[PDB]
């Protein structure tokens, strides 16, 4: 299975109603306090070595808007996927040099920050159809890895 | 291993979301069965393995009693819960990465049912305690 | 990417080359000692409570014999992978309640088991592309788990 | 954990073994870079990330020395490799889900190296030990 109509309404719930200037930052932030191996990127972006400076850092916040938008193309694209992101992919992997299991951990942190979000409203099925669409979008970004 | 910081964290989290452990517990293992249909393949003793059956209703409050557990005996996992390892170790001969799948289910709905007190400070602790569980859980297998 | 010449090369040459007696029973019995969790589908083979018996057990030897001839349709249609393995997938979800993780653990010994066997012509792009294979039909054979 | 028999059995093949250390790890490390191409994202500093280069060999015999360590350290392996999982957390940021892919290749080489000694038994002890070292190595990340 691929998608059902069930699972093309869900998602399209989500994102139109996806606030991306709260989940963005709080998803990255999440998850670089989390799997502090993620910071490996972040040489520049300031202090990062608590917690609460983590919170506050705008460069975090702002990179953290970045990614979630970076799934609007998934969503906009459900049959397509792998094509779309293929670019994303070999940037990721060549001039990023981004371990992909790091994309696995921040859609974790992403669904957490959402389920924080929506509550009762996250339910099992929401969930699902949420959880697969990230597997597949984050399938999508470590293709291109040779 | 748990820091006495993560100790602290976890055991205050409990002290404020412990009473809601078996909704946890029930919300929890219907996520788990759900989303992941293949961990379905250890419950086909039930005629009803679905989202808040009877079953996983009454089986969601034992998992959570575990936790419970755990949460008290958090300065020794190993020798705490050394009769829960046995069980799955010979008994259910469960594989030991479907903890680390619930356990991620126990996290999304701590996170929906409680979202000011699951900071990511908190969450950093309770991860850390909760693959302390697993691989207590883990200790009689091999 | 899918099939290269090399990776159908490589493939077509390790199993016109496999000594199923040999292999199979190694396998199984390595994966029963090493993951004993894998022990929960053979009660009725007899005593497996310690390695010697397990070694020594006729029931695992021969269905190490039985699940490594398993590979042999795949190996004859790797085009058609999913498909194929649809039947075997359904049989291990409703009838054997397998745990799929199980499926990805035996693989481990089949990949050690044969490494042992072929020593030194076991290069990592036999390894790679033996993976490769295997990865794949343990992709179809978790498929048909609702 | 480990048990007396594991550690026996560890450092009786160790003993057998050791003497290869900088070929099993040259082996190991261009089987991970090959096999498992995500992982040369940590090497991108290096312009030969090929099998069996210099800097793989050179690398090579700097993992399987962190290894005999471990060795010579099993009865508590949080401490004795203290030094080295602060390497990996603050300089090197490895995602302790490599030390799983690693350990995996080192497994298959012993195994084509030395057929006769990697029996059943020694395989569940290394095993444990190895995921035994890879615990410890993300001791010191969070
Ligand atoms: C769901 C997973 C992810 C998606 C969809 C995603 C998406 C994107 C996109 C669209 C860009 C575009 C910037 C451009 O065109 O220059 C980007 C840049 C970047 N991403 Fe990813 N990302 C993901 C995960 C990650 C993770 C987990 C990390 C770090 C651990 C990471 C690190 C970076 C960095 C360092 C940049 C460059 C920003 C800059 O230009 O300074 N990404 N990402
Ligand atoms: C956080 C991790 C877990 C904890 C604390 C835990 C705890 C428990 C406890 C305390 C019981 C026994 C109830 C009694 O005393 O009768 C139990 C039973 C059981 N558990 Fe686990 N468990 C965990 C994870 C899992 C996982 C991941 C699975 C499988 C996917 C599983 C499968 C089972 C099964 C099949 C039983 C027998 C249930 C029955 O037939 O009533 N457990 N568990
Ligand atoms: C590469 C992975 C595997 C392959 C290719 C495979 C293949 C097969 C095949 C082809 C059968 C056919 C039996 C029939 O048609 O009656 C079978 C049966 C069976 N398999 Fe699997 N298998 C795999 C992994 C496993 C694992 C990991 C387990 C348990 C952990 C398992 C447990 C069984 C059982 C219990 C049967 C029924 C045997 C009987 O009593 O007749 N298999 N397997
Ligand atoms: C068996 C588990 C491992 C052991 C025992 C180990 C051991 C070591 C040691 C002892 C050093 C440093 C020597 C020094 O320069 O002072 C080192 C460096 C390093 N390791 Fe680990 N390591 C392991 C796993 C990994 C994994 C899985 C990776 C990722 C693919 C990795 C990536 C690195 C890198 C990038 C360096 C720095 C190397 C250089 O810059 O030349 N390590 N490792």
């Amino acid at each position: 299975v691929e998608w059902t109509d069930k699972e093309r309404s869900i998602i399209s719930d989500i994102f139109s109603h996806m606030d991306y200037d709260d989940i963005g930052p709080k998803a990255l932030s999440r998850c670089l306090i989390v799997y502090p191996w993620t910071q490996r990127h972040f040489s520049g972006f300031g202090n990062l070595y608590n917690a609460e400076a983590i919170i506050g850092n705008a460069n975090v916040a702002a990179h953290g808007i970045k990614v979630l938008h970076g799934l609007d193309r998934g969503v906009k694209n459900m049959d397509n996927i792998a094509a779309t992101y293929a670019d994303l992919s070999t940037l990721h992997s060549e001039k990023l040099h981004v371990d992909p299991d790091n994309f696995k951990l921040l859609s974790d942190c992403i669904t957490i920050v959402l389920a924080a979000k929506m509550g009762h409203a996250f339910t099992a099925e929401t969930q699902g159809a949420f959880q697969k669409f990230l597997a597949v979008v984050v399938s999508a970004l470590g293709k291109q890895y040779h | 291993s748990l820091s006495d910081k993560d100790k602290a964290a976890v055991r205050a989290l409990w002290s404020k979301i412990g009473k809601s452990a078996d909704a946890i517990g029930n919300d929890a293992l219907s996520r788990m069965i759900v989303v992941y249909p293949q961990t379905k393949t250890y419950f086909s003793h039930w005629p009803d393995v679905t989202p808040g059956s009877p079953h996983i209703k009454a089986h969601g409050k034992k998992v959570m009693g575990g936790i419970a557990l755990a949460v008290s005996k958090i300065d020794d996992l190993k020798t705490g819960l050394m009769e829960l390892s046995e069980q799955h170790a010979y008994k259910l001969r469960v594989d030991p990465a479907n903890f680390k799948i619930l356990n991620h289910c126990i996290l999304v709905v701590i996170s929906t049912m409680f979202p000011k007190e699951f900071t990511p400070e908190a969450h950093v602790s309770l991860d850390k305690f909760l693959s302390g569980v697993a691989l207590a859980l883990a200790e009689r297998y091999r």
